[PDB]
């Protein structure tokens, strides 16, 4: 019936699309996430949203989801929603590798994605995804890359991304510190480090309220690791100590 | 293939050979013929093994449901119904042969099934290619109200009549007794070939 | 008490509290009716009584009925509204013959109860239809337990029950049989017509003729579903 | 708040009332028949001298002996015009003869009003066309000329001006035109009636102009000819 | 026969804590012969191979479908296989063709992921699984290679006598076929290694 | 299925939802183009390039075919729609008919599905317009500019976006044929036509050329960087 | 039949086919193409039935362009063979399947020269030479006796002339003149004709 | 037919109210808790009810799936039963796919997939349930448990239904780490007495557990001698 209608999908006086302009803000309210490229590859650390005492850590990972022998993401929204973009990003990398048996590409795997975002905000009636999504990835053509998508469904590569809460001025900071070509992997993870430190507003990092992974080339292998508590502490402690001593 | 069962004072006895061919050749010699269907039901197999395979697990799968959802024992009746009706659904291309048994509230039951989807409640029945051979020992010995000893020493025999004159059967003799309280096993039961030293 | 925002009052939605008002209205469509239901159970028979008020004197009364039968051994009683409750019965009749078809013996009380209730449960989520305004009880006897007692509702819930009431007056008819489950299991013996006669006509003060109720019946000695005569009602009736 | 299907307290079907108002802001054509063929012209209506001029084709040839002239939603026109194109090839086809003005003009006028949003087919419409039309051409009777709105009724006319400009140009055709024209008075008048009208100056550029006559087969005036005739005016 | 139309034969032999599998590598067509190096084993697991024998199309075909659903359960559960549940994943995959079958015939050999204990079995075109416990053929001379296996296999092989015993049986059972040969390429599965190898053999 | 009418008349015959589109496209990012004697070039603002990107894979110039190549304003992840399925068309009409594509059918082609968006139920309209340019078999430019209801024209040189107001008056009083002999001069035009519109000063610009041989070069912004200093 | 042949070496690729066109015991055509380009790196080779041959290499070719034109970097000789086994395979069950035999040369900026074969059941192999045809049993043996891994081009087309020369000799038809190209890392680059006049 | 369009929208604050709606509705179901402890897990439920003439033993709130798998529910029982049956039949197509019992980790993601897919299709509302899972398998006990939303989480120790807060509060003090099946029983029945208002009774309450041989609801026989202390 009409009367019940809610008109997901058109356009308003001044042309915009309330309900992406809606879950956008949506987006703006989760955990913040952020991404980092170097020369030998890229890092992914996401801040842990969940910390009650009465949990379990049986997963891996909270918001990692490797996707790919090459690849692997991080989400901020709605987690019901970012199953179900996991489990399709999963389907189109094999039916790519059944077609051509080789590998996809990162571009062509975040492009098949965000057809499907577009499709929900032009026709249907539904709503659409409010997810916001971080790459890493490396292929034969360009190496070592870092993507994004918003709920629109529009993406764009970048070289130190943030999304999340105080993305802002995360990204504020991260245009001062970031030198392009020079950047190694150690010094990645110690501006990443010391940036999460800032941008959230706890009094400082405690290696349980973070998740950390990298990325790298081995022997001709693709290896994706995630960091550990110790290794993760120890380099907190670094932190702590240059800082401690310049002032 | 043999397979044959009896029904008894109180319960059923079924059993069977465990010889696999293809053709002329022996390919397994431990080949199992007896399935689970529910923990008071049971069936045996013969013609197109991948056929029996297919059709016993999806009944199983279907009998475990029903057992759910009522929150009861179920019944050598309804296994029977759904399997005839699939069988006829798929009018004879699914070519598996059915000695359905078991015990429930009503008491020991015991039917045949066809490749075409038509059954028939028995106190005794065999089936395969020694089928012959197993249903003159039964009819020449087969006593009503018999005892759990005895009704094992016949079907044991008949298997073992079958199995010396079929080309397409030997190797081993299964037991499977089913009455209202136990439920024994016997997959090594008789061993009447052995391999030359 | 329980504010709302947009089209609670409209369509199955959740309302600020998490209420569904538009089910809260079906319950009051059940009292629309008139009527009133009582059923109990004893220890070895199951009986139903309800009002047959038939409004002036034209109509063939002989079809104004509120008791149903469903398979043999399972009998219904109705109450809310009539096209609603027509349909339901229906219902339960295709339900009940082809549980019988597809596994070979016949439907238990419990899961024809369980079928009707996740049929109703379904109205209550979608939003282009609305529920049906009629509840229902079942009675029937079980062949590992016995005699056996159900009702479902609009929204979908399906308890069982040693001795229920169904209608307009449920609260104070359902506090009178309260007392009376208290010893000597609710006179658990062929007599508890007495006891739904007496719990009907307590809180309604009519002390009925011979004609209007209906009665139904079904025991351990006899299975099947029986709806009993005016004699014999008229003689229960005579002795209270 | 109202569906596309409702009518209003006389009976007017809303939509459709606002598809007809849609037509008052176009650009005026003209059609006129005579014992000699047809003729018809409309206003090219330039919008900055960046424009090219040789891209505004609002009159198209349907087939040998029809053509069309439009006014109102030219990118909604396209549409009727590839199924007149389409129904006429299939007359061929099929009856190894030409169509007829008439024919057409009833085959395409029954795609009028066939819009709806449930139960309609598994594409369709979902409003009316805002599109008039202006049918030309010979055939076993003579030259003929027709008229189709967005209901769906379709006139068969003699002089006929469509456009935001007609409650003007039908008030001088009426004075104009007579049973005794032939086609050379009748393209002159045409002229002069568009030059009356337009509010631009009427050169060989900004305007359009095609005829279909007994003998010929459908034929547009060049910018030479166009240019002769203007001035010869 | 169809199944007859490229050759083929695979075997896998079961030791004491130790696999062995092994194929031939001739690629032919009715009468003659194209390549010498066709693959016909495949590395489902870390310690989990499949060798398939038939129609060489629906060989590779087999293989790409089976290796896409094994990737898609190694991301979603979060583990490995087991060579149990691989066995009944492809009897799936075959029966759901069961009117217009492939013509394949597969052969599984792996350890278990955590006892380490063997497991080997073959299925039939239609998806029958047969578990057994000394040896398991497939191919054109399966009749030469069961003559060799009853009267060489032992219990309880090492490693070394394993890997001599199944490249005896195969060498002997290939030089009396006509459409196999051209070399016979042997995996040996131990715990902690796989050792792969190529036999010379005949050329004609 | 859904099958409501989401674009529907008006009192006074307007199209609300093509209006807002319209409104929506009025937004975007400058483009410009323009049609030289041997050559054709096209033109896109850069709002901020924000020091991190990497511009290879925000570029708002395309090329669906050898001889075609586009630029559009509006919603990218429309006009990512839009590409994709002229890129499909183009190859099916090589395949079909041995030939490839006039600029003319491609741009009918897409005008026709902006259309059909405008009537279909349960449907928006797509929010981007586009320019057309390229080369044919006879050696003839062509340039053409589409819109959100489906209307196209062809034009001498065109500007879309915001700013067009002012770039369209630029380039109306300075188009002339002594601005077209060369390439180096009419790539200068386009230059100054953009810059003023451009308020960040400097080059924020992506200039694309296309001649009838090494089709949709890109000019590098050293090159780019270089024209800057000469009209200076 | 038609013939086809192909030659890898240390960097090139050096095919070759025939030209006739018959029908019926008449020549329709005397300078026929059975060579698909498909990339500026990529070569197709097809022989087999009327229409089947060209509807399904015309096929093949829009795709592989529609890749390169998304992407903007072309397919591999690897990726494009995978895609011709998958798309001949998808029909082979179908209503209506192809009756091609293939040969699919190409060349890439890593692995260097490929040679892929393909029979009409989709089987896919990779060989330092094949051939199609009924001459294919002619010319496998002296392919087979001259053949070396490091030949260079100039004793190549020695060698494919030798193969043609016996053709010549000992064949029952007529197939006077044969195509020559070369893939080496400059792409696809067309030779002298070898006619027998 | 059915209505085709979501009912369940962003706010302007980028809220879905209708989830945080099912929400308040499951705040109001009864309490209740689950309990894993070093060898099994432990649920435990509040089933009171309304009257003496409703026959008990006919209807239960703790139900089994498989042969190790068992859950609970805080919220509606007519939506419970709904999600009940599927999770059944999900269990039965894995069953029937790999020959293997399926474990409790693909369940709740199941289960969780279905209860989004009703957030976002046409003409419907979002269940008003949540879930505590339990399970056993590869030597060691789970405990999941499912929002109307289709987020799941992973925990020790936690609680449903009215008075959660306070449930939880006074689960953490007392909980350890080593503690036994048998000890831990006491703990969450001592939960669920602290907000009962009332007298407990083997019919009052239900209770199930799971160990290394299956799922089962204890008898009132045995809920006797656990309350006796």
């Amino acid at each position: 019936s009409r009367r019940y209608d809610s008109r997901t999908t058109i356009f308003s006086p001044e042309g915009r699309l309330y309900q992406v302009e809606y879950a956008m803000e949506a987006i703006g309210h989760a955990g913040t996430c952020l991404g980092i490229l170097a020369n030998d590859g890229v890092l992914l650390a996401a801040e842990r949203r969940n910390i009650h005492k009465l949990l379990d850590e049986v997963f891996f990972s909270e918001k990692i989801y490797k996707l790919n022998e090459d690849m692997a993401c991080s989400v901020a929204g709605i987690t019901s929603d970012a199953n179900v973009l996991t489990n399709e990003l999963r389907l189109i990398a094999q039916r790519y590798l059944l077609q051509y048996q080789e590998p996809i590409p990162c571009e062509q795997l975040v492009t098949a994605l965000c057809d499907i975002k577009q499709a929900y905000t032009q026709f249907g009636g539904k709503r659409p995804f409010g997810v916001s999504l971080l790459y890493i990835g490396w292929d034969k053509h360009y190496g070592f890359q870092l993507y994004q998508s918003d709920p629109s469904g529009n993406y764009g590569g970048w070289k130190a991304t943030c999304i999340g809460n105080n993305s802002a001025a995360a990204v504020s900071m991260l245009k001062q510190d970031y030198k392009e070509g020079e950047m190694t992997l150690k010094s990645a993870l110690a501006l990443a480090v010391k940036v999460l430190n800032k941008t959230m507003d706890v009094s400082k990092l405690s290696a349980e309220k973070v998740e950390i992974a990298t990325l790298t080339r081995e022997n001709g292998k693709t290896v994706i690791r995630v960091l550990k508590q110790k290794e993760v502490e120890q380099l907190i402690k670094k932190h702590e100590e240059e800082e401690a001593k310049a002032e | 293939t043999t397979i044959a069962g009896v029904v008894y004072k109180d319960g059923i006895v079924l059993g069977a050979d465990t010889r696999a061919t293809e053709g002329m050749v022996v390919a397994d010699k431990n080949c199992s013929k007896i399935h689970f269907i529910s923990p008071n039901i049971y069936c045996c197999g013969a013609g197109t093994a991948a056929d029996t395979d297919m059709t016993t697990q999806l009944i199983s799968s279907n009998l475990e449901l029903h057992s759910l959802t009522t929150g009861r024992l179920p019944r050598v009746v309804t296994a029977n119904r759904m399997l005839k009706q699939m069988l006829f659904r798929y009018q004879g291309y699914i070519g598996a042969a059915l000695v359905l048994g078991g015990v429930d509230v009503t008491g020991p039951h015991l039917y045949s099934i066809y490749p075409h989807g038509s059954t028939d409640k028995l106190p005794y029945v065999t089936m395969g290619s020694g089928s012959l051979a197993a249903m003159a020992v039964f009819e020449d010995k087969f006593r009503p109200d018999m005892e759990e000893e005895e009704a094992k020493k016949l079907v044991s025999e008949a298997i073992a009549a079958g199995i010396f004159n079929d080309l397409g059967s030997g190797s081993n003799i299964d037991l499977c007794v089913i009455s209202k309280s136990k439920l024994d096993f016997l997959r090594p039961y008789s061993v009447p070939n052995k391999k030359g030293t | 008490r329980g504010s709302s925002a947009g089209f609670d009052r409209h369509i199955t939605i959740f309302s600020p509290e998490g209420r569904l008002y538009q089910v809260e209205y079906a319950f009051k469509a059940i009292n629309q009716g008139g009527l009133t239901s009582v059923a109990v159970r004893g220890k070895d028979c199951a009986v139903i009584v309800t009002q047959k008020k038939v409004p002036d004197k034209l109509l063939d009364s002989s079809t104004v009925t509120h008791l149903f039968k469903i398979t043999e051994n399972i009998g219904c009683v109705m109450t809310g509204m009539t096209a609603d409750s027509r349909s339901q019965v229906q219902r339960a009749r295709y339900e009940a013959a082809n549980w019988k078809y597809k596994y070979g013996y016949e439907i238990p009380v419990d899961m024809l109860c369980k079928r009707i209730a996740d049929i109703s449960q379904v109205y209550t989520q979608n939003a282009e239809m609305r529920p049906l305004g009629c509840c229902m009880i079942l009675i029937g006897i079980d062949e590992e337990q016995g005699p056996q007692v159900y009702k479902c509702d609009p929204a979908g819930y399906y308890c069982g029950f040693k001795a229920t009431a169904a209608g307009v007056k449920q609260t104070e008819s359902t506090s009178f049989l309260e007392k009376k489950v208290k010893k000597k299991f609710d006179w658990t013996f062929e007599q508890t017509v007495e006891t739904a006669i007496t719990c009907l006509s307590t809180v309604l003060s009519i002390d009925f003729k011979p004609s209007e109720i209906e009665v139904g019946v079904v025991t351990v000695e006899n299975p099947k579903f029986r709806i009993l005569t005016e004699a014999e009602i008229d003689a229960h009736l005579v002795a209270l | 708040d109202r569906g596309v299907n409702t009518f209003s307290p006389e009976g007017r079907l809303f939509q459709v009332e606002y598809a007809i108002e849609g037509h008052k802001l176009g650009s005026t054509a003209i059609g006129i028949q005579t014992s000699e063929g047809v003729c018809l012209a409309v206003e090219k209506r330039i919008t900055s001298p960046l424009m090219e001029p040789s891209s505004i084709e609002k009159i198209v040839e349907i087939d040998a002996h029809i053509g069309c002239a439009m006014s109102g939603l030219i990118a909604d026109a396209k549409t009727l015009i590839d199924k007149a194109r389409v129904e006429t090839q299939n007359h061929w086809f099929t009856y190894n003869e030409t169509m007829t003005v008439e024919s057409v003009t009833q085959a395409v006028s029954n795609l009028a009003l066939q819009f709806g949003e449930e139960d309609a087919d598994p594409g369709a419409m979902s409003r009316p066309f805002g599109v008039a039309l202006l049918f030309g051409g010979v055939d076993e009777k003579g030259p003929q000329l027709f008229h189709m709105d967005p209901s769906g009724t379709f006139v068969q006319c003699d002089a006929r001006a469509i456009g935001s400009a007609s409650e003007g140009a039908q008030s001088s055709l009426q004075e104009v035109y007579h049973k005794s024209t032939t086609l050379k008075e009748a393209i002159k008048s045409s002229l002069i009636i568009l030059k009356q009208v337009m509010e631009e100056k009427l050169n060989a550029t900004n305007i359009e102009l095609a005829t279909v006559q007994p003998g010929q087969n459908f034929h547009m005036f060049t910018k030479e000819e166009l240019e002769e005739v203007i001035k010869d005016i | 026969s169809v199944m007859s139309y490229n050759g083929g034969a695979v075997m896998a032999m079961k030791g004491k804590n130790c696999v062995a599998i092994a194929a031939d590598r001739r690629f032919g067509i009715q009468a003659q012969m194209v390549t010498t190096d066709f693959q016909k084993i495949f590395p489902m697991g870390d310690r989990l191979y499949i060798g398939l024998a038939g129609l060489a199309t629906d060989v590779q075909t087999v293989a790409q479908r089976l290796k896409f659903r094994l990737n898609l359960y190694e991301l979603k559960e979060g583990r490995q296989i087991k060579p149990y549940t691989l066995m009944s994943m492809v009897a799936n995959l075959l029966y759901e063709k069961r009117f217009g079958p492939y013509y394949t015939e597969p052969v599984i050999a792996g350890l278990d992921p955590k006892t380490f204990k063997p497991f080997i079995c073959s299925l039939d075109l239609i998806g029958c699984p047969m578990v057994t416990d000394d040896f398991v053929v497939s191919g054109t001379c399966s009749e030469q290679m069961y003559g060799m296996c009853e009267s060489l296999w032992e219990p309880n092989m090492d490693p070394e006598h394993l890997f001599e015993t199944i490249s005896q049986a195969m060498l002997n059972a290939v030089d009396r076929d006509a459409v196999s040969g051209m070399g016979v390429i042997v995996h040996i599965i131990e715990k902690d290694k796989i050792t792969t190898r190529t036999l010379k053999a005949r050329m004609d | 299925s859904y099958d409501r009418a989401i674009t529907v008349f008006s009192p006074d015959g307007h199209l609300f939802q093509v209006e807002y589109a319209q409104e929506a496209v009025k937004k975007g990012s400058t483009a410009v183009g323009v049609r030289g004697r041997d050559i054709v070039v096209l033109g896109v603002e850069k709002k901020s390039v924000a020091k991190l990107q990497d511009e290879r894979t925000v570029r708002k110039i395309c090329a669906l075919d050898d001889n075609v190549c586009m630029a559009f304003a509006g919603l990218t992840a429309d006009a990512r729609i839009v590409i994709n399925r002229a890129r499909v068309e183009c190859q099916s009409h090589r395949l079909t008919v041995g030939d490839p594509v006039t600029v003319e059918y491609i741009t009918r082609y897409i005008a026709s599905l902006k259309q059909r968006y405008t009537q279909s139920n349960g449907r928006r309209p797509f929010g981007i317009s586009a320019l057309i340019v390229g080369f044919d078999f006879d050696g003839t430019p062509r340039l053409y500019q589409t819109d959100p209801s489906g209307t196209y024209h062809a034009w001498k040189a065109n500007a879309i976006g915001r700013g067009a107001k002012s770039v369209r008056e630029f380039l109306e009083k300075n188009y002339t044929d002594d601005a077209i002999e060369t390439d180096d001069l009419t790539i200068k035009l386009v230059i100054k036509a953009l810059l003023e519109v451009v308020q960040s000063g400097g080059k924020n610009i992506e200039l694309a050329v296309m001649r009838r041989d090494q089709p949709l070069k890109i000019l590098s912004p050293e090159e780019i960087e270089k024209y800057v200093a000469e009209i200076e | 039949m038609e013939y086809l042949i192909g030659i890898q070496g240390p960097d090139y690729v050096l095919v070759a086919s025939d030209r006739v066109a018959a029908s019926n015991i008449v020549q329709m055509k005397d300078d026929h193409d059975k060579m698909f380009k498909m990339s500026e790196k990529i070569l197709l080779l097809c022989v087999g039935e009327a229409g089947d041959t060209v509807q399904f290499a015309e096929y093949i070719q829009k795709n592989v362009q529609l890749y390169k034109m998304r992407n903007g970097y072309e397919l591999s000789p690897t990726a494009a063979a995978n895609f011709t086994r998958r798309n001949l395979a998808d029909c082979l069950r179908s209503r209506t399947p192809y009756h091609v035999n293939l040969l699919l040369a190409g060349y890439d900026e890593h692995e260097g020269p490929a040679l892929y074969y393909m029979d009409y059941l989709a089987a896919l192999a990779k060989a330092p030479f094949a051939a199609h045809g009924y001459g294919a049993f002619l010319t496998l043996s002296i392919l087979d006796r001259y053949y070396t891994p490091t030949i260079s081009r100039e004793r190549a087309v020695e060698l494919l002339r030798k193969c043609l020369e016996e053709l010549q000799k000992r064949f029952i038809l007529n197939l006077p003149t044969f195509s020559v190209r070369v893939i080496d890392k400059d792409g696809i680059h067309n030779l002298e004709n070898i006619t027998f006049t | 037919r059915g209505y085709s369009f979501s009912l369940t929208t962003f706010s302007p604050s980028g809220k879905l109210v209708q989830i945080e709606y099912a929400l308040a509705a499951v705040a109001g179901g009864a309490p209740s808790v689950g309990i894993k402890a070093a060898n099994g897990v432990v649920l435990a439920t509040e089933k009171k009810q309304k009257s003496i003439l409703y026959d008990e033993r006919s209807v239960h709130k703790v139900e089994p799936i498989t042969k190790h798998i068992g859950l609970v529910y805080s919220g509606m029982g007519p939506d419970y039963r709904v999600l009940v049956h599927r999770a059944r039949k999900l269990a039965q197509q894995y069953y029937l796919v790999y020959q293997e019992p399926i474990p409790t980790a693909q369940l709740v993601q199941r289960v969780a997939s279905v209860m989004q897919e009703y957030t976002q299709s046409g003409g419907v509302r979002p269940f008003g349930v949540s879930l505590l899972i339990c399970g056993w398998n590869e030597g060691r006990p789970y405990l999941f448990q499912s929002d109307p939303s289709g987020a799941y989480f992973a925990w020790k120790a936690t609680a449903m239904g009215k008075n959660y807060v306070n449930g939880k509060t006074f689960l953490e003090k007392r909980y350890n780490e080593d503690l036994e099946l048998e000890d831990a029983i006491h703990t969450a029945i001592l939960t669920l007495k602290e907000s009962f208002e009332g007298q407990m009774t083997e019919d009052n309450i239900e209770v199930g557990i799971c160990n290394e041989a299956g799922f089962r609801r204890l008898t009132p026989t045995e809920v006797r001698d656990y309350l006796a202390a």
